[PDB]
């Protein structure tokens, strides 16, 4: 009678012990995708390497565990904007090669889409696809060309 | 919260600043080794019962084969997780890495335990029928020696030394190609480049105070 | 020896289910045929239980361990689907999924019970000294490189990319002006050739 | 012999886990405390029988001056001798102490050896270029599918008789 209540304590004890196994090796076969992806790398996941883009981590020991230190990129300050897709021009259409067409009121400017940071628009950073009756919603502005001067010269 | 954001077909919005934010991820590693005999636990010192317990088979040649697997599959996950790298690299004395202040998870000579000081109080929160713990495969001094090591890869070589040979480059460089692989040129880091430093700085000495805010974050 | 243990924990594990009938689990024999031609069948009932309960607790534990063993391999059965559909079918951004160093490609193959992946790594071999600075100051202008960084041999500056050495002349198409060369620390003093 | 407190009306002495750790005897106002007599594994360290038939037993989880000889934080070791140089670990015993057959030839225990040390140069104006690359192809080995087997209770407990 004591041998079957003691043998079913130890299958129960065994039994319990191998679930946690399986979650304890679960969260540790996270760790080392973790510390494989954001320690040793760059992310382009989200939310894998903490809120917000992902700059850099720094694994830190702890008892029967890992803390991670994920340092993270976080815009804080927006305002108003007023965008266009692209930019008509004589006979032409102007796209943003790696930025956004922005307005403040009066001008319009080209800048990235992470940070404020208006350029004037000129061909450098443009590049002509087509004209300007398909593409809804397109302005009117010209376009520096940064050639144009030195042939007046 | 109630948010209603203004959409409209000609309205962007771009921000003009940003916010160096530090998080705190925890996950655990490993269990503790323990190992059951069932010629103690189930009867000790009576030799009418081990008789009795050999009618049953092997239960608990099985039993303790499990328990064998357990153990030794909780060493094997440090191996994967802080034994990721094969070289041991260290700090150099000179910290140089333009404003960048890593006194926090750098180890401390001081101390008989070469732990940072995030790792202090890491450590300073957390607490025979038959019954052992076998210790593990690697000590708390080892694992801190892989993290130091991890570190110092990181903020003198960056991800140059988990793809191959350990490359050197600035931290104050080497922050603008994370900046690049979120879409940032490298002008807003040297611009801002006393600014970062400053919330990066501040941003990591937030953590220690907010592990000892509450004792429910670990 | 991966491949070896799944092979080794089920056929260990299906021989420990038929060493539990050769035991006796409390009764007079293990074999069955020689409890019912030896005792009455009035009081063979008590006899007869105790090598069912031996014998479908041994079935309880058989079938728990393979539910167990289930999920280790399925688990790794999610992440070889993982890998053949980001290593073999694309590639992978991710650093140390697709093998150690910069991930190219990757072949599969086929094996028993199993999958073997010949992850194809680009490991940088011969480095050097250099000397490198942020950005290069100009008349009243700051340039930076696009893609490149800015090194020094010793006597010139030169922009090459990061994961290869490739010197290429300071000019006006691979660098862009941000400002002026009296906010940025460590910028150094060179001329840029304007190929115009 | 122990330090412990006990009433003058208390004899027994239990834990959390309601085991006797301390009892007094009664004639004597003495206190004793009671620890259980030590045990532990026997795990033999031995390479491959092609290699030598030398062994090293690992006597687990006792001071075993009761039972060369070196003391371990796992036990201690009988017939492996301690080196101070530190070596790369393959046969691992516990708390960073891994044992080995090296130098004619014994079995040697020794402390882990983490890696090898690189003091990489750093400087904030310098920077580290490779010149040339290796192209490597690793293997990465992963299992698939288990042995599909189905076990039936109407033969596997009792085959052919229709009393069962
Ligand atoms: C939108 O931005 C442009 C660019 O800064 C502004 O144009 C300049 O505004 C300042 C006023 O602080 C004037 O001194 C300059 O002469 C303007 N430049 C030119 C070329 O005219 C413009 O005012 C901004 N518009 C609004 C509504 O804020
Ligand atoms: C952008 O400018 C062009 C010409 O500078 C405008 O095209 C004119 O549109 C009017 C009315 O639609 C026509 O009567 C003219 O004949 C067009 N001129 C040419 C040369 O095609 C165009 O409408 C302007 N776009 C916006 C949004 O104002
Ligand atoms: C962007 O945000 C930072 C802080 O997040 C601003 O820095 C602060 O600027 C004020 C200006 O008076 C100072 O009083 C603070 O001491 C600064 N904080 C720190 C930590 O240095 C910065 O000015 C903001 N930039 C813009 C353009 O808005
Ligand atoms: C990095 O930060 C630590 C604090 O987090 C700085 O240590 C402080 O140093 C000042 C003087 O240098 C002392 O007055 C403080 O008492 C120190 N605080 C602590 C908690 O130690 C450390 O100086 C910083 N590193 C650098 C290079 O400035
Ligand atoms: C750094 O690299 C430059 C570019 O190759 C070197 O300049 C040339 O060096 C060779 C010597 O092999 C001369 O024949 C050329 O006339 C140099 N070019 C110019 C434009 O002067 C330079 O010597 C290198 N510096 C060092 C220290 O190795
Ligand atoms: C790069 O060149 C500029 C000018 O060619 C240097 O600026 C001069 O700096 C000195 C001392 O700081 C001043 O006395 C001059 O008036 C400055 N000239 C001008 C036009 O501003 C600058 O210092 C040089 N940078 C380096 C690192 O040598
Ligand atoms: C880059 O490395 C490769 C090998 O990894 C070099 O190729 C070898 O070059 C030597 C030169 O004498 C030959 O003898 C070998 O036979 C080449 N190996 C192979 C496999 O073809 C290559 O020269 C290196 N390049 C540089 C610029 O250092
Ligand atoms: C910002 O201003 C524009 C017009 O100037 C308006 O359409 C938009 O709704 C405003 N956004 C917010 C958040 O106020
Ligand atoms: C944008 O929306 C306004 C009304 O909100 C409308 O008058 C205008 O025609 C729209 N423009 C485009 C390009 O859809
Ligand atoms: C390479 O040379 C530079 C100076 O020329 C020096 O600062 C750096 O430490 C050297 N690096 C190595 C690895 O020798
Ligand atoms: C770089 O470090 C040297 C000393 O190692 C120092 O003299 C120099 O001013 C530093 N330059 C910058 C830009 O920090
Ligand atoms: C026990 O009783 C005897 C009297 O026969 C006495 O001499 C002795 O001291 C007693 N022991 C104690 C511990 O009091
Ligand atoms: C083992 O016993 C000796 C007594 O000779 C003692 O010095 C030593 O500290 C003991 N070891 C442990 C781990 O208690
Ligand atoms: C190891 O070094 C200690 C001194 O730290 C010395 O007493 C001991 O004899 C050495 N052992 C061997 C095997 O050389």
């Amino acid at each position: 009678r004591l041998i079957t209540g003691r043998l079913q304590s130890l299958q129960t004890y065994v039994t319990q012990q191998l679930i946690r196994a399986a979650e304890i090796r679960a969260s540790a076969n996270l760790a080392a995708t973790k510390m494989s992806e954001c320690v040793l790398g760059q992310s382009k996941r989200v939310d894998f390497c903490g809120k917000g883009y992902h700059l850099m981590s720094f694994p830190q020991s702890a008892p029967h565990g890992v803390v991670f230190l994920h340092v993270t990129y976080v815009p804080a300050q927006e305002k108003n904007f007023t965008t266009a897709p692209a930019i008509c021009h004589d006979g032409k259409a102007h796209f943003p090669r790696e930025g956004v067409f922005v307005s403040n009121g009066t001008h319009w400017f080209v800048t990235q889409r992470n940070f404020y940071e208006p350029q004037i628009i000129t061909t450098d950073n443009t590049f002509v696809s087509g004209n300007c009756d398909v593409v809804i919603g397109i302005v009117n502005n010209t376009v520096y060309d940064p050639l144009q001067p030195e042939l007046d010269s | 919260a109630e948010n209603s954001v203004a959409y409209s077909n000609n309205s962007i919005a771009i921000p003009t600043n940003f916010t160096i934010s530090v998080t705190t991820e925890i996950l655990p590693v490993s269990m503790t080794k323990t190992s059951v005999d069932c010629t103690m636990y189930i009867c000790g010192d009576s030799t009418e019962c081990s008789n009795l317990l050999l009618q049953y088979g092997s239960f608990c040649t099985q039993l303790n084969r499990a328990l064998t697997g357990i153990a030794v599959e909780q060493d094997k996950n440090t191996q994967e997780v802080f034994a990721q790298v094969k070289q041991i690299y260290k700090t150099p004395p000179i910290k140089d890495f333009g404003g960048f202040n890593f006194s926090q998870i750098l180890p401390d000579p001081s101390k008989p335990s070469k732990r940072s000081p995030i790792e202090d109080l890491l450590f300073n929160k957390v607490t025979f029928n038959g019954l052992t713990v076998l210790p593990p495969l690697l000590t708390d001094e080892m694992i801190a020696q892989y993290t130091s090591a991890l570190l110092a890869g990181t903020i003198t070589s960056g991800w140059t030394f988990g793809a191959g040979p350990a490359l050197q480059i600035p931290f104050p460089m080497q922050m603008a190609y994370r900046f690049n692989g979120i879409g940032v040129t490298q002008n807003v880091l040297y611009e801002n480049q006393k600014l970062i430093a400053n919330q990066f700085n501040s941003a990591i000495g937030k953590i220690q105070d907010s592990l000892s805010s509450t004792p429910s974050a670990l | 020896g991966k491949l070896q243990d799944v092979v080794n924990q089920n056929a260990q594990a299906l021989n420990t289910l038929v060493k539990q009938l050769s035991s006796n689990f409390g009764a007079i024999s293990s074999v069955l045929n020689d409890i019912l031609s030896r005792l009455d069948p009035p009081e063979a009932e008590v006899q007869i239980d105790r090598l069912i309960t031996g014998r479908l607790q041994s079935l309880q534990t058989y079938v728990t361990q393979q539910l167990i063993r289930a999920a280790e391999i399925r688990a790794s059965a999610n992440l070889a689907a993982t890998k053949m559909s980001e290593c073999v079918l694309g590639q992978s951004k991710r650093v140390d999924f697709c093998g150690k160093g910069y991930h190219l490609m990757s072949f599969p193959q086929s094996a028993p019970h199993g999958v073997v992946f010949l992850h194809v790594t680009y490991v940088p071999a011969q480095e050097k000294n250099f000397t490198t600075a942020p950005a290069i100051c100009h008349d009243g202008k700051a340039h930076f490189p696009r893609e490149g960084v800015f090194v020094s041999n010793g006597t010139h500056w030169f922009v090459t990319q990061r994961n290869f050495y490739e010197p290429q002349i300071i000019t006006t198409d691979n660098t862009f002006v941000s400002g002026n060369c009296d906010v940025v620390i460590g910028i150094v003093n060179n001329t840029v050739y304007d190929p115009l | 012999e122990s330090n412990k407190k006990f009433l003058p009306f208390q004899q027994f002495g239990r834990d959390i886990a309601d085991t006797t750790d301390a009892v007094r005897d009664p004639q004597t106002l003495e206190i004793l405390d009671i620890t259980p007599c030590s045990f532990g594994g026997v795990s033999v360290i031995t390479p491959g029988t092609n290699t030598s038939n030398q062994v090293a037993v690992l006597y687990q989880d006792v001071n075993c001056t009761e039972v060369n000889v070196f003391q371990t934080r796992a036990g201690c070791l009988i017939g492996a001798e301690h080196v101070n140089n530190s070596y790369e670990c393959d046969i691992p015993i516990g708390a960073g102490i891994c044992a080995s057959y090296q130098t004619s030839q014994s079995i040697i225990a020794y402390t882990m050896s983490l890696g090898a040390e690189n003091s990489v140069a750093y400087s904030n104006n310098s920077i580290a270029i490779p010149t040339n690359f290796t192209i490597s192809v690793t293997t990465e080995i992963l299992p698939v599918s288990m042995t599909k087997t189905s076990v039936d209770c109407t033969m596997y407990i009792c085959g052919d008789s229709t009393e069962c």
